[PDB]
């Protein structure tokens, strides 16, 4: 959101 | 028709 | 999906689109039909989802269009998270939806086979990842389901590009060292499907990755063969 780039493809 | 299958 | 092309109706009959209804109705995650009442998706899709009553599973969809208020859907009776799951990066990113209704199979919706524990000695050459997700970072949800062919990398090579993450036996990676093709926001929970020897197999669940289609940073997927027993535990229960 962008807090974690390892989660750019997850919702959120 | 799959070797590993989930019975309905 | 970054760097992908459009699928045709019938090309990924096991791909579902998972919607939530509150506050809005939006696309949330991918998922794969694996049995006549069972969707296999990612644990992380349900952060702050605390009731299955707000979930709609849509099968046989090509275009995110196709849906509105009178379109058929499957209600989700039960959400099954892996009991050891904390976060994507940490592993165990696997979850089952037990649907209320029974899925009728056809040309626009069929199940995909899980791998056989005695076939991790298969090296898969022909793998695709599918989804309605972003084509780039800072995009929006796609109308038409996208596809992208992607090469598996070995977990040894994956570990080197994710220094400071434990790349476990139960994860598997796929991407072009070039970069350029990958999943992105919205594709998570989607399948990673590999054709081999006539048949399609559900090899990975899109779980996490550094950015999207980034150089030298392949996507990380739940390695489904390491959870077949876990899947059979929940879906064959007495």
């Amino acid at each position: 959101t962008c807090v974690n780039i390892m989660c750019c493809r997850c919702p959120x | 028709e799959c070797t590993t299958k989930i019975k309905p | 999906i970054v760097g992908g092309t459009a699928s045709v109706r019938g090309e990924w009959p096991w791909q579902v689109t998972l919607h939530t209804t509150s506050p809005t109705q939006r696309h949330l995650c991918g998922g794969s039909i694996i049995g006549n009442q069972w969707i296999l998706t990612a644990a992380h899709c349900f952060y702050g989802v605390e009731s299955p009553k707000i979930l709609r599973v849509y099968s046989g969809i090509l275009n995110q269009s196709e849906i509105k208020e009178d379109t058929s859907f499957f209600g989700v009776q039960e959400i099954i998270i892996h009991d050891q799951y904390k976060m994507a990066e940490s592993g165990y990113d696997i979850a089952l939806l037990k649907l209320e209704t029974t899925v009728g199979y056809g040309d626009s919706q069929r199940p995909i086979c899980l791998p056989s524990k005695g076939d991790r000695n298969v090296i898969y050459t022909d793998c695709w990842v599918t989804g309605w997700g972003y084509r780039k970072l800072r995009d929006k949800i796609q109308n038409t389901l996208q596809k992208a062919k992607i090469p598996l990398v070995t977990n040894e090579e994956c570990q080197k590009r994710y220094r400071g993450h434990k790349i476990t036996h139960k994860m598997i990676c796929a991407g072009y060292r070039e970069g350029g093709k990958d999943a992105c926001k919205g594709d998570s929970g989607g399948p990673l499907s590999c054709k081999h020897n006539e048949v399609w197999h559900l090899v990975g669940i899109t779980s996490w990755g550094e950015g999207c289609a980034q150089r030298e940073r392949p996507g990380v997927y739940t390695n489904v063969v390491e959870y077949v027993d876990w899947i059979l535990e929940k879906t064959q229960a007495v």
